[PDB]
RNA sequence: GUCCAGCGUCGCUGGAC
């Protein structure tokens, strides 16, 4: 969930939950195995040391060991990443068709669930009830 | 293997040694032409970045002197340099005969006389006369009759196949002949750069592909092919007739001719210079290859005089223990992103730079001060070209600020562009990046106020200036506007000038004052608007600030952290940044008892500054104009000077780099905008004396300010400063104390175990940390009398807090019975007994605290 | 002086005939970075020297000056009594 | 006065020149080049020591001819 | 506390006892 939160400040302080964020966390994590604090480094790497002004041309428990088995996950998998991804070829257009579903996905669940909010949607069974958890 | 010996007996410049650093290229080079010569013979080498093309080539030339098939070379001949009328088919041939002339001369040592020596030497010169009489057929610009005679004029020798003058086969006949003459098997010729005059190119384009299309030639020609291609394509409009290009200008032939001609170019590039034949030179970050990959062959470099082959250590590490040392930075990933951009540069610059600093270094027995001379007489062009100061002298601390600000103007980057990092499209940028970085850990090192002033003065001012100055005019707008207000701010706020800390930190109020909120409320980015006059109707306990209400050390924070601004009505201010002021100026001091109380009393003041020009408001401010304790200072005196004590006896040893106070920053001013926010609407009827999370008042927002500082210098400190190697906050998630104490508490207590595991004390891993939290002027911020939380969920980490700071400074700062005080006539003199019950204006006092 | 001998060096009929916004920054660029590698290997930075303007000798305000400079106003003065330039 | 302070390893400073006010199609080679005659010349009368100036004399004055053959390039709106 | 006045577009500020 620290992985998915940004901020931006435009006369005030907004939260988001982006699905953006989370391929850029794993896009940062797996960049090298040389150290284990680099794994660490990439949760918090955003969450609490910048702000984000609005553009320009807009109209207007230990609690010091709570990480090690996350972390001990996380480090086991880049064993498998970094001997799967050697027989890896991707293609100039292999990258341009899953972008084409992939944006055209998330345009259409934005849509089919800005009605399905309600006032008893936690709890959320039925397929026309929604919440921000069905949502992400 | 290669071998780079830095102490060189004679000390050349460019260290250059011996096998260069492109050997493995030559002897390819070198083996692809004796393969070829065994049409088109055209070899393109491409020199830029600034590249040693010419010694390249020379190499080439002087390795084909020693050659199994004996192609002898030429001479280098720049086309810029020969006289502009002189045709370069002569260049050659002035050459040819030069060089074959010696041989023949020198037959004489070997055969006094001989069958051959007097018929080849005759033939020889029958050839350069038959040249000469034809020659006249290349500047001239009309074609008078005489030549018909000799044209159809013939001769039983010399076998010229086609009838005519033909020059093409006048010169072919000729270096066949001295190919045979001098026992060889190819002529080469190499063209150099046409840089310098744009137009020599095209008078050589046109005599490679008319007179040295041969068997027996080769040729290598250097330079860039953007000068080329635009060289071709503008003598491809100039046989289109010019009537025509007034007349069909229909905007439709204007597509046709532009399509035809890039068609007429593409294919002119590809019939001289052939793509297979285009050689490109490797750089030094594509020869040693990437770190933890073998790559390329790999490099040694010597490092001491008498130093051993077999003890010879890595470029890569040759050079990360540069800029590591130079920078004040740890082995994480930044400090191997400098050497990943400080291999790609040229091999001659580069080995300057490593000489002269491992010479002067080894000869010193200040590493930054090394470094930074090193850079400075290598890339002094760059630093010249982007504007920054360039002197050799006068370096201090005016300059630093102004080169900062004049650095990130240019790179147009306002949001991260003080870390001072290598990446911009710029070579000139891209070189004036790592010579900054370096100026700033050697002027703030073994200091702190020197510290403090980089942190405000140097990243401040371009944090302010992009949110509050830059939306008053856009830089995309219009250009006159924005550089207009650029030279308005840097004047207004005096970087350069810097007279003192805390004359920023009133500047900095008046800056940010300038746009409100849309809520109207006396709350900013790192202050509180405390009123000056009384009210009409105070609900509560509510009243004026009343300074004098203050006691002997608790007047002397107050009196440091007010400052005033006149816009329309006399403003006044309680900033964070002003208590910052306080210390950047009594830290510097240096001084004995004596100059403390004057110090100390310069200080504590009031100042008034008045509105930037750029506001609505400036002419009514200076028309208005700007206008309306010795005995129990001892004690605050005293203090001070046990604290400065500690300080000259602990900063000696602290390593900043530029990018700890970048990172240090940043974390200060999120967390400065997240305490605003989250405080402003928490105002309520009922809100003083605190004792609950969710109401707060004037206290609890500047107790929470002057924490955030220190948090951030905690946290920003651990991960990133060189005198350790490594870090002790732990894994886990790294927040702000935002509204809670827990957050700033839950580290401390972290740090703390793991110290006295490695048996390590914070003199020696966190020396910035200790040195601020044992601060006398700023302790009476931290606890205040309204702004301490009472709840019994939170009173035991309050409590765990107070005996925590306690520990770190070594002295108990608070009685029992005071603090039974805080968290219920008593007289308190290290603590804020008056702040809470202020008010603030804008602020309309309805409601009350939320129910339940 | 030296970029306008630059311009010299294109052909007429090509500056006139692509006058493209595109274009023109492309050909833009490649003068002012012909110029300057003409002018960085002619004179070399490490030996020019600028001359020193009046307010560099005599200081600004109370700041101390790094020369002394003095006036006469009258043939008659004296060379004891001469006052400061500022 | 820095031509004047060399003047007063050994440097001898030529007479400082100033393309502006100078015949306007003169090269600046043959400016400088009769210059370095006057000093040379004056040197040499001067000196009237032993014979020293009937060899090296010789020898200037073959070098001036050589360059006085090549002007011709300086001077040239086309290729002869 | 109360009275007078001044700045901004109700809020801010000066002064008097």
């Amino acid at each position: 969930m620290a992985s998915s939160l940004s901020t931006v400040a435009s006369n005030n302080l907004m939260d988001f939950c982006s699905v953006f964020n989370l391929i850029g966390a794993i896009a940062d994590i797996s960049a090298c195995r040389c150290e284990r604090s680099a794994i660490t480094n990439a949760f918090n790497k955003v969450i609490a040391q910048t702000t984000c002004i609005v553009p320009p041309w807009s109209e207007a428990q230990d609690d010091a060991t709570e990480f090690s088995d996350a972390i001990t996950k996380v480090e086991q998998w880049l064993k498998n990443v970094n001997e799967i991804e050697i027989g890896i070829r991707p293609s100039a257009l292999l990258i341009g068709k899953v972008w084409s579903r992939f944006y055209f996905n998330l345009n259409n669940v934005a849509d089919q669930h800005k009605t399905r909010l309600y006032r008893n949607a936690e709890h959320g069974r039925m397929a026309s009830q929604s919440n921000a958890a069905k949502i992400m | 293997k290669i071998i780079i010996n830095l102490f060189a007996p004679n000390l050349p410049g460019s260290t250059k040694e011996d096998d260069l650093i492109q050997k493995s290229l030559r002897d390819q080079l070198v083996e692809s032409i004796r393969n070829s010569i065994a049409g088109r013979n055209v070899f393109f080498v491409d020199g830029t970045r600034g590249a040693g093309k010419t010694t390249f080539i020379n190499s080439v030339v002087k390795s084909l002197n020693s050659d199994q098939d004996d192609v002898k070379v030429n001479i280098k001949c720049l086309p810029t340099i020969d006289p502009t009328k002189l045709p370069r088919h002569e260049p050659i041939l002035v050459t040819v005969t030069a060089r074959l002339n010696k041989m023949v001369s020198d037959k004489l040592k070997g055969y006094w006389a001989s069958n051959d020596y007097r018929k080849q030497k005759e033939q020889w010169q029958n050839h350069l006369a038959q040249l000469q009489r034809g020659l006249h057929l290349l500047t001239d610009k009309e074609y008078k009759p005489e030549y018909f005679s000799d044209a159809l004029k013939l001769d039983a020798q010399l076998d010229y196949s086609i009838g005519g003058q033909d020059l093409s086969e006048i010169f072919e006949e000729l270096v066949k002949r001295a190919c045979e003459i001098l026992d060889c098997k190819a002529i080469l010729i190499t063209f150099d750069d046409i840089d310098t005059q744009f137009d020599a190119g095209w008078d050589v384009l046109e005599s490679i592909r008319k007179f040295f299309n041969s068997r027996k030639l080769v040729v290598v020609a250097t330079g860039d092919l953007r000068l080329y291609s635009q060289l071709i394509r503008g003598k491809q409009y100039e046989n289109y007739s010019k009537t025509l290009l007034e007349q069909e200008k229909e905007s439709v032939r204007l597509a046709e001719r532009g399509y035809m001609v890039e068609h007429l170019e593409q294919q002119y590039l590809l019939k001289l210079f052939p793509v297979q034949k285009r050689i490109q030179l490797k750089t030094m970050l594509q020869l040693v290859g990437e770190k933890g990959k073998a790559g390329k062959e790999e490099i040694k470099v010597k490092t001491e005089p008498g130093m051993q082959d077999i003890d010879a250590i890595d470029v890569r590490q040759a050079i990360g223990d540069a800029v590591r040392e130079g920078l004040n930075l740890r082995e994480g990933s930044d400090a191997d992103m400098y050497v990943n951009e400080l291999l790609k540069q040229p091999v001659r610059l580069l080995m300057q730079v490593l000489q002269d600093f491992y010479t002067k270094k080894y000869h010193a027995t200040s590493v930054p001060n090394l470094l930074r001379n090193a850079l400075y007489g290598s890339m002094l062009s760059s630093i010249y070209r982007a504007g920054l100061n360039y002197e050799q002298h006068r370096f201090g601390m005016d300059s630093l600020c102004k080169d900062i600000f004049t650095y990130v103007k240019q790179d147009r980057d306002f949001n991260t562009g003080f870390y001072l990092r290598p990446q911009s499209e710029s070579e000139a940028l891209r070189n004036c990046s790592i010579y900054l970085a370096s100026q700033v850990s050697e002027n703030c090192q073994g200091s702190l106020s020197k510290f403090l002033q980089m942190l405000l003065v140097g990243c401040g001012s371009v944090s302010i200036f992009n949110q509050f100055v830059t939306e008053l005019a856009r830089a995309e707008n219009d250009r006159e506007k924005f550089e207009q207000l650029i030279s308005e701010y840097v004047a207004y706020m005096s970087v350069g000038r810097i007279e003192s800390a805390s004359h920023w930190a009133n500047r900095c109020c008046a800056v940010v004052a300038n746009s409100p909120n849309d809520e109207k409320i006396g709350v900013f980015l790192g202050m509180v608007q405390l009123n000056r006059k009384s009210r009409q109707h105070m609900p509560g306990g509510y009243k004026k600030f009343n300074i004098d209400t203050e006691n002997g050390l608790a007047k002397a924070a107050m009196a440091s952290s007010l400052s005033t601004v006149a816009s329309n009505n006399l403003m006044d201010f309680c900033s964070v940044f002003n208590l910052i002021g306080a210390i950047a100026d009594i830290s510097a001091c240096r001084c004995e008892r004596s100059a403390i109380t004057n110090a100390f009393n310069k200080v504590i003041a009031q100042t008034t500054c008045i509105v930037p020009p750029w506001s609505e408001a400036a002419v009514r401010a200076e028309m208005k104009g700007s206008s309306k304790d010795a005995t129990e200072f001892s004690d605050a005196i005293t203090k001070v000077e046990q604290w400065l004590k500690n300080v000259n006896e602990i900063e000696i040893g602290i390593r900043p780099s530029a990018l700890l106070i970048g990172k240090v920053w940043s974390r200060f001013y999120f967390n400065l905008n997240n305490v605003a926010d989250q405080h402003k609407t928490r105002l309520y009827r009922n809100a003083e004396h605190g004792r609950m999370a969710s109401q707060s008042n004037a206290a609890k927002i500047m107790r929470f300010n002057v924490l955030a500082f220190l948090h951030a210098v905690l946290v920003e400190e651990s991960l990133y400063h060189s005198v350790s190697d490594r870090e002790y906050i732990g894994e886990g998630l790294r927040l702000n104390p935002v509204t809670s104490v827990d957050e700033f508490e839950k580290k401390i207590k972290i740090i703390g175990e793991k110290l006295k595991a490695d048996n390590k004390t914070w003199k020696n891993t966190h020396p910035l940390f200790f040195l601020l939290i044992s601060c006398p002027i700023l302790h009476p911020f931290i606890f205040p009398v309204g702004g301490i939380n009472c709840s019994v969920k939170a009173l035991n980490k309050e409590t765990s807090f107070n005996k925590l700071i306690d520990e770190i400074v070594g002295d108990k700062l608070l009685s029992d019975e005071e603090w039974d005080y805080l968290t219920k006539q008593q007289i308190f003199q290290n603590t804020i007994t008056s702040l809470n019950s202020s008010t603030i204006v804008g602020a309309s006092y309805d409601k009350d605290t939320p129910a339940r």
